[PDB]
RNA sequence: AUAACCGCUGAAAGCAUCUAAGCGGGAAGCCCGCCCCAAGAUGAGGCCUCCCACGGCGUCAAGCCGGUAAGGACCCGGGAA
RNA sequence: CACCUCGAUGUCGGCUCGUCGCAUCCUGGGGCUGAAGAAGGUCCCAAGGGUUGGGCUGUUCGCCCAUUAAAGCGGCACGCGAGCUGGGUUCAGAACGUCGUGAGACAGUUCGGUCUCUAUCCGCCACGGGCGCAGGAGGCUUGAGGGGGGCUCUUCCUAGUA
């Protein structure tokens, strides 16, 4: 008796509102979905996941003083090439990217983790591309 | 934000008001706009331009008689004036009046593989006393075990020249609609006969 | 003792509209919207409006005084809220008026020209005294402030821009 | 947009207080602005214009072979490259 | 102290090339002053850029000349010898003082004294070849993201006014 493993599956989509949801707390689940650790056939080496579409991402909200105090850093390659960007600045310039970031860091590392991140499509404000099913999830 | 293509012709001096005024005459010929860009179809705003009418047909198959003013299609079309939306077709040197300040993009003479010291105006080695084959050389490039490597911008010798260069705030000394000339003072990049694009200044705009 | 976060307000030209986070005053001289805490109910009663705090911790107490006084000001606001006087002292120094704008000479090599912001009105009864008229209290006090900061009172002489009242000073000097 | 700082309005604390809720000023510094690179930005973007949807086997998931088409190369005369 | 390195981690200083820190020398912004003005003092913010040329000594440093907005202090194997130097130190010659009967010896001095064409990898400057960018082409261009840059003085008017 070997353990069951999926054959090629159907890539289910999912829709999320994010307006008012917190951040990392929204991120946690978006990760789980991305992996598909909610599916009972879950396989570590394959990624049968859900595609995730998230909207109203300009509207994520967060607690404490993070809007000012929380900094994203970017080292270029160069002397003094470390860039420091506050939350407010990000949201104002590229809204989302903060959720994209929070989720990315929560996905695993390596070839496959990088693939799952492609399956998370994040937009600012309402709507999005209407192709797939995208059952709204709350 | 007015702009027009041209070719560096040569330099001379002008004697204006008992002063010398060295000048670089660039010829900016009539410039047959062959396309426009719109925040609708494009997402920004500019004009394609086109210059130097020649070829009978080397133009082959992809082309525009779409804007059709490309009649006598031009060798170099070099295009964006960025946010410029001119009067009708065909911008001329009428565009500029004398005493106007202008920025000029052009292609700097290629020096090919050029030492540090002429690339970077390094000091080089002494020509005597100890000497030993480092006269023209760069020196140390780094420290020791830390960082144990070379910084990512580190000035060294490589191809130098033959690049984009825009010398800014040049004064328009004269413009001669007759032959499509234009006279600015000084710095403008690159060889006689090379292409230059000529824009209004960014001191004010 | 007997802390001023819960006395009562006032009537008679004006309306009070409690919204969840804000209250709208709207009286004979104009209308003001007072942002208030989302928590902390403000109740309108007969000819008076009260404010009550949820808890007894210093967090709601501190918000309590503030909120009462914030509203009250908007009521004092929409009936005669302007004041803010400013007399100019010292020799070459005089104030003139230009249209709605205010031009003063405080001893720079230029005149200084101040346009009034929205809902603020300038008056110059004598060249040496000024008046800033307004509905909004904090905005009056600021505009007043801003004027006085061009040439603030000297320590060594009476020259400057003085809030009326605001006593004078001597170091002396040499 | 901020630093130190200067202020407004303002409680907790009847007074007072630039601060606890707010707001305004405020640096050669910060973010833009200028100049240059830049879609291997595998998140490979967009616009204009071209050529066209053959013939056989693979009766199918991609293809394959032969000419082709728009176009390129090659070779040659050269170049402030 | 004796922990990696004695089947080798080249040692002072210079030069070249920098990059970082800020406990800031200057420039910018500030509070206090026993701040009249000008000019200082002290303390706070600020690392963007700047931060001279000589005499002496191997010198670092220091002293001095002449200037300056200023003539900052540190780190990077007391940064940097497969980059250069080789004056110092630090082999073998020779001398002085001194010590030793002596051979010899001295963080004492003196003069002299071999510094190794070829870069595999990483890193760095440049420049191409390949494939990808799921129809192929010729033009044109958006800019995510990077990099460059960022100094300062005198005089004059205001006004010989405050
Ligand atoms: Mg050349
Ligand atoms: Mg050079
Ligand atoms: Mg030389
Ligand atoms: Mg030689
Ligand atoms: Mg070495
Ligand atoms: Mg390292
Ligand atoms: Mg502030
Ligand atoms: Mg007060
Ligand atoms: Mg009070
Ligand atoms: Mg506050
Ligand atoms: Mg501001
Ligand atoms: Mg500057
Ligand atoms: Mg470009
Ligand atoms: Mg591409
Ligand atoms: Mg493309
Ligand atoms: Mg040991
Ligand atoms: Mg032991
Ligand atoms: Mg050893
Ligand atoms: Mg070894
Ligand atoms: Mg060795
Ligand atoms: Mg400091
Ligand atoms: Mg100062
Ligand atoms: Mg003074
Ligand atoms: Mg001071
Ligand atoms: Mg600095
Ligand atoms: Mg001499
Ligand atoms: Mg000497
Ligand atoms: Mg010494
Ligand atoms: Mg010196
Ligand atoms: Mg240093
Ligand atoms: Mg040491
Ligand atoms: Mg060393
Ligand atoms: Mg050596
Ligand atoms: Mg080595
Ligand atoms: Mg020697
Ligand atoms: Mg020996
Ligand atoms: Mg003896
Ligand atoms: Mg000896
Ligand atoms: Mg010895
Ligand atoms: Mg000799
Ligand atoms: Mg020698
Ligand atoms: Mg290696
Ligand atoms: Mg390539
Ligand atoms: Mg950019
Ligand atoms: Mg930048
Ligand atoms: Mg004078």
């Amino acid at each position: 008796m070997k353990t069951y493993v999926p054959k090629q599956v159907e890539p289910r989509w999912v829709l999320i509102d994010a307006e008012g949801k917190t951040l990392g707390r929204l991120a946690t689940k978006i990760a789980t979905l991305l992996r598909g650790k909610h599916r009972p056939d879950w396989t570590p080496n394959v990624a049968m996941g859900d595609f995730v579409v998230v909207v109203n991402a300009d509207k994520i909200r967060v607690t404490g003083k993070k809007l000012e105090q929380k900094i994203y850093t970017r080292y270029s390659g160069y002397p003094g090439g470390l860039k420091k960007i506050p939350l407010e600045k990000m949201l104002a310039t590229h809204p989302e990217r903060v959720l994209e970031h929070a989720v990315k860091g929560m996905l695993p590392k390596g070839p496959l983790g990088r693939r799952l991140f492609k399956r998370l499509k994040v937009y600012a404000g309402p709507d999005h591309p209407h192709q797939a099913q995208r059952p709204e999830k709350l | 934000m007015k702009g027009i293509l041209g070719v560096k012709v040569g330099m001379t001096r002008i004697f204006r008001d008992d002063r010398a005024v060295p000048v670089t005459v660039i010829l900016a010929g009539p410039c047959p706009v062959v396309q426009r860009r719109t925040p609708e179809k494009d997402g920004y705003t500019a004009v394609q331009l086109g210059f130097l009418p020649q070829n009978p047909k080397r133009v082959n198959r992809p082309l525009k008689g779409h804007f059709a003013k490309a009649g006598v299609e031009p060798v170099r079309i070099l295009r964006e004036i960025r946010d410029f939306n001119p009067e009708g077709d065909t911008v001329t040197v009428e565009i500029f009046k004398p005493g106007e300040r202008v920025d000029v993009t052009g292609t700097s003479k290629g020096r090919g593989f050029a030492g540090v010291m002429k690339r970077w105006n390094f000091a080089g080695g002494p020509d005597s006393h100890g000497a030993h084959k480092i006269h023209r050389h760069p020196g140390s490039i780094g420290n020791r075990k830390t960082p144990g490597r070379v910084y990512k911008g580190k000035k060294m010798a490589g191809h130098y020249g033959a690049e984009r260069v825009t010398v800014m705030n040049l004064e328009v000394v004269d413009v001669i609609p007759e032959e499509n000339l234009l006279l600015v003072k000084g710095a403008v990049p690159g060889p006689n006969g090379g292409l230059v694009i000529v824009r209004e200044t960014k001191k004010a705009a | 003792s007997r802390i001023g976060r819960l006395p009562i307000p006032v009537p008679k030209g004006v309306s009070v509209e409690v919204a969840p986070g804000r209250v709208k005053v709207k009286g004979p001289k104009g209308e003001l919207e007072v942002p208030v805490s989302p928590e902390m109910r403000v109740v309108v009663e007969e000819g008076v409006v009260r404010v009550e705090r949820p808890s007894d911790e210093r967090r709601h107490k501190s918000l309590h005084g503030l909120t009462r006084t914030l509203i009250a000001n908007a009521v004092k606001g929409v009936s005669e809220g302007y004041s803010k006087e400013l007399l100019i002292k010292g020799i070459g120094y005089r104030a003139r008026l230009v249209g709605r704008a205010l031009e003063l000479t405080v001893g720079f090599s230029h005149p200084v020209v101040v346009e009034p912001p929205e809902g603020i009105t300038f008056e110059v009864p004598e060249p040496t005294r000024v008046r800033v008229s307004g509905i909004d209290k904090q905005k009056v006090g600021q505009v007043a402030a801003n004027i006085r900061a061009i040439r603030k009172p000297s320590a060594y002489h009476e020259k400057g821009i003085y809030y009326a009242g605001e006593p004078v000073r001597l170091k002396p000097g040499k």
